[PDB]
């Protein structure tokens, strides 16, 4: 899939919201809580599953090369770049 | 800064120069109109349109200037290919 | 000729040279692919040649001293060297 696809863009906005929440919450979980109260189980579980879904979609999204300015669709190459970076 | 700042800077310097020597209101008017025109967005049109390949500039010209050049009587060669040239 | 040259990149969909207008710059292709296109007398454009590697167009106009035999539009990002 090319990055300009609409559904990928909406998913990127959703994962941006989740990334903001995780970035704001992780220091507060580390500092003020040793362990967690049982009321925060499903929150962490769903956050982790959302970022796993992000990992896979990423295993499949194509990109654009910088040196040749030509879009690259080689699935082995996109997987290699994702593994590398 | 921005162009609205370059205009005001140049006009402030003129005003200093003109009122320092007590020039006169009519030439003040001519001066203000002159600076007003060269310090607008209209006086850089040919200036920025120097790097667009030429191909796109060709279509911009053929969309903007075509009726003006076509309405002149001298150009009655009737070859609209010559006209687009 | 080399000491007077310039490069340029064209995105797909553009037209480098129209058959109607006389050539003013002739372009040597060094990268990318582009298509040669004479305005067909049937009322269409058809297809002639796909000039991808180490190829130039517009020269035949500079020799024949006539209009461009083919309109030439791009296919993908092409690194073209241009001489007036």
């Amino acid at each position: 899939i090319h990055p300009k696809n609409r559904w990928y863009k909406a998913w990127e906005m959703f994962i941006l919201v989740w990334a903001i929440y995780s970035s704001l919450f992780t220091p507060m979980e580390f500092g003020f809580f040793r362990g967690l109260p049982e009321r925060l189980f499903v929150l962490d579980i769903v956050g982790q599953i959302a970022f796993l879904v992000d990992i896979v979609l990423q295993f499949f999204v194509a990109y654009r090369d910088t040196q040749t300015y030509r879009t690259v669709y080689k699935p082995t190459r996109i997987a290699f770049r994702y593994l590398k970076s | 800064g921005s162009n609205t700042e370059r205009f005001r800077d140049k006009m402030n310097d003129l005003i200093s120069f003109m009122n320092r020597k007590k020039l006169g209101r009519d030439l003040r008017s001519q001066i203000t109109g002159h600076v007003r025109l060269q310090y607008d967005s209209h006086y850089t049109d040919t200036v920025m349109l120097q790097d667009i390949p030429a191909s796109i500039r060709a279509k911009i010209a053929q969309l903007l200037y075509l009726p003006y050049i076509k309405k002149v009587p001298l150009f009655k060669g009737c070859s609209t290919e010559f006209i687009n040239q | 000729i080399v000491i007077r040259l310039h490069e340029e990149y064209f995105l797909p969909g553009e037209v480098i040279t129209e058959q109607g207008n006389v050539v003013d710059h002739l372009y040597f292709v060094c990268e990318g692919l582009l298509e040669a296109l004479v305005t067909k007398t049937d009322g269409s454009e058809e297809s002639v040649t796909l000039l991808g590697p180490h190829t130039s167009f517009g020269d035949i106009s500079i020799i024949c001293n006539i209009s461009q035999p083919f309109t030439v539009r791009v296919c993908e990002l092409c690194h073209l060297l241009r001489l007036d």
